[PDB]
């Protein structure tokens, strides 16, 4: 979650 | 015949005086980051309208923290941004660092240089007197800049200070409630959280200004030196104006309605009554009184008054001598 996850 | 208009008594035309662009957040162009760079690493906390994370940038390795916007009037995203863009760089503000997405929802999220979780009103409470003196002084000087910028803040509370005690440094946060102020105009008294409304909001007098947020100084002030929390502790919006006429008394609110010709809800009549004004050393007690004197008794009575055209400045506070041997030490 912006960069994974 | 309506209620007496009323202007701000400093700063009252720095936003007339400015470019449009300044203050017409609505016309704002936003310039979106990379949400890449970063890495959400944990939730920290939640707001009505919010949800707060701390993340990492990956670019350069740094922590940062990501609020993600969601008001229902999709106006105030670009107010608070344009507000944290127009206020950036002043002391103890805030830094917006940048401006992003979130990639799956699309709802926008700034990315603050990171501060340590620990608001004032964690620490507060274990504060000898000498560093309630500093950092009200440290929020002073924030109040005065943004005011001197056209905004005020609306939302002055412990929760929205944050301290890193180890470095002495203070941030005051969470602008999304702040606004611009404008002669003559007329305000939402719905904002502010209950205990530090200022009467202006809970008589429903909508042309305030600055003077709003000298009010909930006061008031975490109040708390701070007389170890009660919150001072002013009503159940509801109007009970809450009753608990402040049991110390102020009733007699300057009564003249305070009288002056701008406010028409007080009914529902206050039956409530309010007579109360005489309780001197300040009446707070006092053996827990307290190391963080009570003269000068701290003196300036909480000018910041605690009904008629917000009396209130000290955010300017006049910090001249104050309550502040004097913080003012002597910092030279
Ligand atoms: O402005 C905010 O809401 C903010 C800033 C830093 C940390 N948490 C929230
Ligand atoms: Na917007």
């Amino acid at each position: 979650a912006x960069m994974v996850p | 015949s309506g209620p007496v208009p009323s202007r701000a008594r400093v700063y009252t035309d720095v936003n007339t005086h400015r470019p449009r662009e300044y203050w017409d957040y609505e016309s704002h162009v936003v310039e979106w980051g990379n949400q890449d760079d970063y890495q959400l690493v944990r939730k920290l906390g939640r707001g009505k309208y919010s949800e707060v994370f701390e993340a990492i940038n990956i670019t350069n390795n740094e922590k940062v923290v990501v609020k993600i916007l969601k008001p229902v009037k999709k106006k105030k995203i670009k107010r608070e941004i344009k507000i944290l863009e127009n206020l950036r760089g002043g002391p103890n503000i805030i830094t917006l660092a940048d401006i992003v997405k979130d990639p799956v929802s699309r709802t926008p999220a700034l990315v603050f240089e990171h501060v340590n979780n620990t608001d004032f009103k964690q620490l507060y409470q274990t504060l000898t007197d000498y560093d309630i003196r500093f950092y009200m002084y440290e929020i002073l000087k924030a109040l005065d800049y943004c005011h001197s910028m056209g905004i005020m803040h609306r939302d002055v509370k412990p929760h929205n200070v944050m301290i890193d005690h180890e470095h002495r440094k203070l941030r005051l946060i969470d602008w999304g409630l702040a606004e611009f102020y404008h002669p003559g105009q007329e305000y939402n008294v719905r904002v502010a959280s209950r205990y530090f409304k200022g009467p202006e909001l809970l008589v429903d007098y909508q042309m305030y200004d600055y003077s709003l947020d000298m009010w909930s100084l006061g008031c975490m002030l109040a708390s701070m030196i007389f170890r009660k929390e919150p001072f002013f502790h009503g159940h509801d919006n109007y009970d809450q104006l009753v608990r402040i006429a049991k110390v102020l008394g009733t007699e300057d609110l009564y003249d305070y309605i009288d002056k701008y010709n406010i028409e007080l809800d009914p529902r206050f009549n039956d409530i309010l009554g007579r109360h005489s004004r309780k001197r300040w050393e009446r707070f006092v007690h053996s827990e307290n009184q190391h963080l009570v004197s003269p000068e701290a008794l003196d300036f909480l009575d000018k910041l605690l008054r009904y008629d917000h055209q009396s209130r000290l400045t955010a300017r006049e506070a910090m001249e104050h001598p309550y502040f004097y041997t913080v003012v002597k030490d910092q030279a």
